[PDB]
């Protein structure tokens, strides 16, 4: 627990310190990619991947789910 | 030259706007600059604006739209009945397309072809009401038929949507073939595809004096095809499955927009092309069967969409009561019933779409809904009572005047069967009521709040339903004028 | 007496607050659209009354024409 | 200048205003509901003063067009018969709000909204002269009372009571509606005055009268269908149990006195013996059934059935004595049954038993309630000087003007009515106490001791001087009995 | 001061102050937890039983009248929260103060 909360605190540090201009982009990206549609995306030939800013580090996952 | 098209602007404009929307969507759905934007809500709002503009064009052309009536005679004949029927169908289409906007972004269904197909099927329906010939009748039927065959199977992930779309396709193709075979012999035995000259060669001699085996059986096949089109018992082979499998906004557009146009079409055919009084019998038994079987079958259903399907079948029987009694009051009751049923169906499907945000499937999921959202519970209970025919609401007036029309023609058996089917019909409606007010299940399903357009439409319809009996004169006067305009 | 505006405006305000409550919002969330709804209800009620008058007179004309046409069979 | 329309609009305004305010401020909701009910009551009393009892034509009429042809329209209006029903239904509603005043925080604003909607709708029923729209409002009370019974009712059988109540008012109601449509198509209008002056076919009146009676034999607890009242009345809230036996049981009798007696006079004569037999057997059977009951609610629900059945004996005996006594006993029952059911409600809201054997010998503990209950069950006896006697004896006199057998059975009804009424009184208020399951219990507080004071004063005013009530109706009753009786 | 963590609370389960619920605790339906109660991980509270003390300790049974008051308490707290909610409107005007402060120095 002591070791895990150390890497848990990094996301809170990188989140509470975000600037307002970054927060606008973050909220826009979060709302834009809230839900997906395989049908229309496949029809257009494109795949909508989550942006890198919207990826939590694997060390705070329930035990590691990179996929 | 150009002024001869003043009678087709409410349709030319909608076609041009449909083309513009299709072009805009296809151009800007594949642009790499904007990264393939989800422009389904944008196209939907533009389509709603286009529908409003063509409604404004249609409403302000009442003195117009009857000019150059000789030039357009072979193609279509629009009059006061057609004017009001179109002005109501277009409003119903606008409401349906307006209450489905959240469906596009809540479950991420950004296919703008849905909206353009709604618009183009609406154009086909506008053709159907004005249609005054067998050829135009069939072509306008086929426009909406193909649009709905495409739309029903739009959601290509669920086995229900695809199978329901295929069943709708097969049933509609068979019905269209039956209707077209019926029209072929009526053309063969008399010529005169035009309705004006079809109503003049058949009025000369009654079917009782001498028997023509061609005209009678062609009329019978046309009636059978039309009853397939409106899914009237016993010609209800797959309608509940169609309504259950098809996406919720599609079913919302169905059973309101198609039925109005098809009923206007049946009115035009019945009044003119039927003088042997042989369609009274085919409407009589089929409407009775629809009443009885809808009432006896909707009580055994546990899902919501199936219940709405069987309620629609029952109300189709109630409306078809008006065909059997051919008088001014019969047609008036029929049209009033269609109007009230359309409003109540819009309200009920707004309710269903509201709870679709959390994937409501059965009737037990809406348990203890009076606690989480009491006001929506009250609205749903009021709409359900309006379906039931309880006096202090709209829907009771339609059933009332339908019964009055049935008793006017001396069809005393129609009144009795209507009463008994209403008695059983109210029972399972109140059964829906008990699970939604009184008994509280252990597990509660929480529904996220609604959006403004659905809420506004729902509030307007709810205030219309409750307060209709206070001031019902305008609807009655519209309907009396429409019934008489079939002849003068 | 009610002049078709004391009822239209009231229905507009009622439907505004009705739609406002269905979204689980405070009743007077946006009073500007409350005033808009009052005005819209008043306008719609006045238009409904005028259309009812026009429609009734046109219906009376249609009934007169139909009765005159039907009378011709006897004479 | 206070018209009939303002009385109808007052509950509507009270309900619309009540929806505007939220539910957190509960005190405002109850205060505004009570204020609206009381001002409606005062308006109803004001309408009484300015009532011409000399003329036979109807009082204030407000016509609002319904169909575009003015074929049928809201034709409001009161007469000698409809005035007292309006006063009674305006008087009972504030009592309904006041009984559940303590539990208002548990019920909410839906409770007062439902009760004010009921007041509006019930007022609209009694004071209108359009036969068809009277039918619309006649079973329009289905929705609000269904809500009242179901939402706040029994423990788990509340669902069945709602269904039996809703089912009994469907087949007969629509079978009446068929006759409504035949009348509309035959004559052309549903205006009451026009329909009175119409020559109906001799064979036609039988069918129409049967259809009318079928939908009124369910509201009035006749022999075939009267089992709903006991079960759906025990499985009902106390304020919903005081208007169910206070107003709804009057719809059938009032409907008989409005759209059955005048329009079908010779049909009434031809069907007279059948109604006599039904009412007599109902009285006897209900009297014998009610004396072996253990449910604290049905014991007087059957008394209500007996009184309502006795009403029809003189209501259908065409006579000035019979009909006058009919309405007098109707008002008397509307007061006494309401008082009895309020007593049962206060008894139940303390102990929560719904039995009769549990209570016993509580006179030493609640003397005020003992006296009030004694006076109410004393009025139920039909003592002269109480409300029930004048009306009920007038019914007996009027029926004995026509027939000598059936109403003797009606009088035999009271040879057991008084007996089981005092026996029922002596189950509870007499004997030694049983403090094995009656540990703690109190007497009436300031609210429910004052609530009976209007009942007491109205009861004694009925009993000692009913001339003022008979004064305003003798024109209307005499006009009713002589209609279609030229000679 | 309810120290909830990885718990599971069923309906009508009023919790007292200084409650130190550990992980895996299951407070079954219609239960009362007295102030200061600390239950160890894995311990469950039977329905209709109110517990108190420092450890998870059975105190006494419940009657229907006492049980039915929990929803009334919940709706009363809901009413108070509804009264408090109307105090502040959406989209607070504090940004004016920030803009004035920014204008007072540079931009
Ligand atoms: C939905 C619930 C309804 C609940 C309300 C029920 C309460 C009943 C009052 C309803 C109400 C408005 C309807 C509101 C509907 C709500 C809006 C719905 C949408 C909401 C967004 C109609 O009530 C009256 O309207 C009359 C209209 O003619 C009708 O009289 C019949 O008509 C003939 C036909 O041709 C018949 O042949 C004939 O037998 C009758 O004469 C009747 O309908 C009725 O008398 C109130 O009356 C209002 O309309 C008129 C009347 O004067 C007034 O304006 C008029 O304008 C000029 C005319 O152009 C006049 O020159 C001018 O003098 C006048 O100023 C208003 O000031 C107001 O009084
Ligand atoms: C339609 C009505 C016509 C008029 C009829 C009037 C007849 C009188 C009606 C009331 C009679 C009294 C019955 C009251 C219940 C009897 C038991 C009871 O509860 O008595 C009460 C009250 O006692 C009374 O009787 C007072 C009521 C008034 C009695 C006198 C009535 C006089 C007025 C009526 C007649 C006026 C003249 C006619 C008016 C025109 C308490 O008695 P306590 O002695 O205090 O016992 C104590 C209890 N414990 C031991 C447990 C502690
Ligand atoms: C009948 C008698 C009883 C009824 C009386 C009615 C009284 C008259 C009507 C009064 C209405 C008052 C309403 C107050 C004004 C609100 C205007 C707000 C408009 C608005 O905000 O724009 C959008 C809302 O959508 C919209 O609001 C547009 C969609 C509205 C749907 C209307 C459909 C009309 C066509 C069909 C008519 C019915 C035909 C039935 C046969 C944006 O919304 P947002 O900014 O909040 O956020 C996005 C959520 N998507």
């Amino acid at each position: 627990s002591a070791k895990n909360y150390i890497n848990l605190a990094q996301i809170h540090a990188s989140e509470n310190s975000k600037s307002f201009e970054q927060i606008e982009v973050e909220r826009a990206l979060r709302k834009k990619y809230a839900r997906k549609d395989e049908d229309y995306d496949s029809m257009l030939g494109i795949t909508r991947e989550t942006p890198p800013e919207l990826i939590l580090p694997d060390n705070v996952l329930p035990g590691g789910k990179p996929v | 030259m150009f002024n001869l098209f003043l009678a087709v602007f409410p349709e030319i404009f909608i076609i041009n706007a449909t083309f513009i929307l299709l072009i805009h969507g296809v151009v800007f759905s594949t642009s790499k600059k904007y990264d393939y934007p989800p422009l389904a809500s944008n196209v939907g709002w533009l389509g709603l604006l286009s529908v409003l503009i063509t409604l404004l064009l249609l409403a302000a052309g009442a003195p117009l739209l009857t000019i150059a009536h000789l030039f357009w005679n072979n193609l279509f004949r629009r009059d006061n009945f057609t004017y009001f029927c179109q002005i109501f169908l277009l409003l119903s289409t606008a409401g349906t397309i307006s209450m489905c906007f959240d469906f596009f972004d809540q479950e991420r269904f950004d296919a703008f072809e849905f909206i353009v197909l709604i618009l183009l099927s609406t154009c086909g329906m506008l053709f159907m009401i004005s249609a005054y010939d067998l050829i135009a009748m069939y072509l306008a039927i086929e426009l909406q038929s193909l649009c709905f065959y495409v739309i029903a199977a739009s959601k290509r992930k669920s086995e229900f949507s695809t199978e329901a779309g295929l069943k709708y396709l097969i049933l509609g193709a068979f019905s269209s073939g039956i209707l077209l075979f019926g029209c072929s012999m009526i053309y063969g035995s008399t010529g005169a595809t035009h309705f004006d000259q079809l109503a003049k060669i058949l009025t000369g001699y009654e079917i009782t004096g001498a028997r023509s085996s061609g005209i009678f059986m062609g009329i019978l096949f046309i009636a059978v095809g039309f009853l397939f089109k409106i899914t009237a018992v016993p010609f209800h082979m797959w309608a509940p499955d169609i309504y259950e499998g098809s996406p919720t906004p599609v079913t919302a557009f169905l059973s309101i927009a198609p039925k109005i146009s098809i009923f206007a079409n049946i009115l035009r055919v019945f009044i003119y092309g039927s003088y042997g009084a042989t369609l009274q019998q085919i409407f009589f038994f089929c409407s009775i069967a629809s009443m009885i079987l809808g009432a006896l079958a909707a009580m055994a259903q546990t899902k919501v969409k199936r219940l709405l399907a069987y309620s629609s079948i029952g109300h189709v029987g109630y409306i078809c009561i008006g065909f059997s009694c051919g008088t001014i009051e019969g047609i008036q009751s029929l049209l009033i019933g269609i109007f009230i049923y359309a409003l109540m169906t819009m309200d009920a499907f707004a309710i269903v779409l509201a709870l679709r945000q959390t994937r409501v499937k059965y009737i037990a999921d809406l348990g203890a809904l009076a606690k989480t959202n009491p006001i929506l519970a009250i609205t749903f209970s009021i709409t359900m009572f309006s379906y039931a025919g309880i006096p202090p609401l709209a829907g009771f007036c339609s059933k009332f005047y339908l019964f009055f029309a049935a008793l006017g023609c001396g069809a005393y058996f129609l009144a009795l069967v209507g009463v008994v089917t209403s008695v059983i019909g109210c029972f399972y409606y109140i059964r829906l009521v008990k699970r939604m007010f009184f008994d509280t299940p252990r597990t509660w399903i929480l529904y996220e709040p609604m959006d403004r357009n659905k809420s506004l439409l729902l509030a307007m319809t709810s205030f219309f339903i409750t307060l209709f009996l206070l001031y019902p004169s305008p609807l009655f006067s519209v309907t009396h004028q429409m019934a008489l305009s079939l002849y003068l | 007496p009610i002049s078709a505006t004391m009822v239209g405006a009231l229905l507009g305000l009622g439907t505004q607050m009705y739609s406002n409550a269905l979204r689980k919002l405070p009743y007077m969330r946006h009073p500007w659209e409350h005033v808009v709804g009052m005005g819209l209800g008043a306008v719609f009620a006045n238009q409904l009354v005028k259309w009812d008058v026009k429609l009734k007179e046109d219906l009376d004309v249609m009934l007169a024409k139909a009765r005159a046409a039907n009378e011709r069979r006897y004479f | 200048y206070f018209n009939l329309s303002g009385l109808i609009l007052c509950p509507v305004l009270g309900s619309i205003i009540l929806l505007f305010i939220p539910n957190s401020r509960i005190r405002l909701i109850r205060l505004i509901g009570l204020c609206a009910s009381l001002i409606t009551f005062l308006y109803s009393l004001v309408l009484w003063i300015q009532f011409d009892s000399s003329t036979a034509k109807f009082q204030f009429v407000e016509s609002l067009r319904w169909l575009p042809y003015e074929n049928i329209n809201f034709y409001l209006g009161i007469d000698g018969i409809s005035l007292f029903f309006v006063i009674l239904t305006t008087f009972l509603i504030p009592i309904c709000i006041l009984v559940g005043w303590s539990g208002m925080r548990s019920y909410g604003k839906e409770y007062i909204i439902a009760f004010l909607i009921c007041e509006f709708l019930m007022i609209a029923v009694f004071c209108m002269l359009d036969l068809l729209l009277f039918y619309v409002f006649f079973e329009s009370v289905l929705i609000p009372m269904f809500i009242i019974i179901g939402v706040w009712g029994s423990r788990q059988r509340k669902i069945k009571a709602a269904y039996q109540f809703f089912l009994y008012t469907l087949l007969g109601s629509l079978f009446m509606l068929l006759a409504i449509l035949l009348i509309l198509f035959q004559t052309g209008t549903t205006d009451l005055q026009i329909l009175l002056t119409t020559e109906f076919s001799e064979r036609r009146q039988i069918f129409l009268w049967i259809a009318f009676f079928a939908s009124f034999a369910v509201k009035v607890p006749m022999v075939p269908v009267h089992i709903w009242l006991p079960e759906a009345h025990v499985e009902a809230p106390t304020a919903g149990s005081v208007i169910l036996a206070g107003i709804l049981l009057k719809f059938g009798t009032y409907g008989f006195l409005r759209f059955s007696i005048p329009m079908f006079p010779e049909a009434t004569l031809c069907f007279t013996p059948f109604i006599y037999t039904l009412s007599a057997i109902a009285i006897i059977y209900t009297s014998l059934t009610t004396l072996r009951q253990i449910d604290l609610k049905k014991i007087i629900a059957y008394s209500s059935v007996a009184h309502m059945n006795l009403v029809t004996i003189g209501m259908f005996s065409l006579n000035i004595q019979g009909i006058g006594g009919s309405i007098l006993l109707m008002l008397s029952h509307g007061l006494v049954s309401s008082a009895l059911f309020l007593c049962v409600g206060v008894l139940y809201d303390r102990h929560k038993t719904r039995l009769v054997r549990y209570y016993g010998g509580l006179v030493s503990t609640m003397p005020n309630f003992s006296t009030i209950f004694f006076f109410f069950t004393l009025a139920n006896m039909s003592l002269p000087g109480t409300s029930s006697f004048i009306g009920e004896f007038l019914i007996l006199v009027g029926a004995f003007q026509r027939n000598s057998l059936v109403a003797t059975l009606a009088a035999l009804g009271m040879i057991l009515g008084a007996a089981y009424s005092l026996w029922l009184y002596n189950r509870v208020v007499s004997g030694n106490l049983k403090p094995d399951f009656l540990h703690k219990f109190s007497d009436l507080n300031g609210r429910e001791v004052f609530i009976f004071i209007p009942f007491l004063v109205g009861l004694v005013w009925m009993g000692v001087y009913p001339k003022v009530f008979l004064d305003c109706m003798h024109t209307s009753v005499s006009n009713l009995v002589q209609h279609g009786k030229f000679h | 001061y309810s120290l909830l963590r990885s718990c599971t609370i069923e309906p009508e389960c009023i919790i007292g102050q200084h409650s130190i619920l550990m992980e895996g605790s299951l407070v079954e339906t219609r239960s009362i937890l007295e102030a200061g109660s600390v239950l160890p991980p894995g311990r469950r509270i039977p329905s209709g039983e109110l517990w108190g003390g420092n450890p998870a300790r059975f105190i006494r049974t419940l009657t229907n009248e006492e049980t039915l008051e929990i929803p009334k308490l919940a709706v009363a707290i809901n009413h108070l929260s509804g009264d408090y909610f109307s105090e502040f409107l959406p989209y607070s005007t504090i940004y004016l103060e920030v803009e004035k402060f920014k204008k007072s120095l540079g931009i």
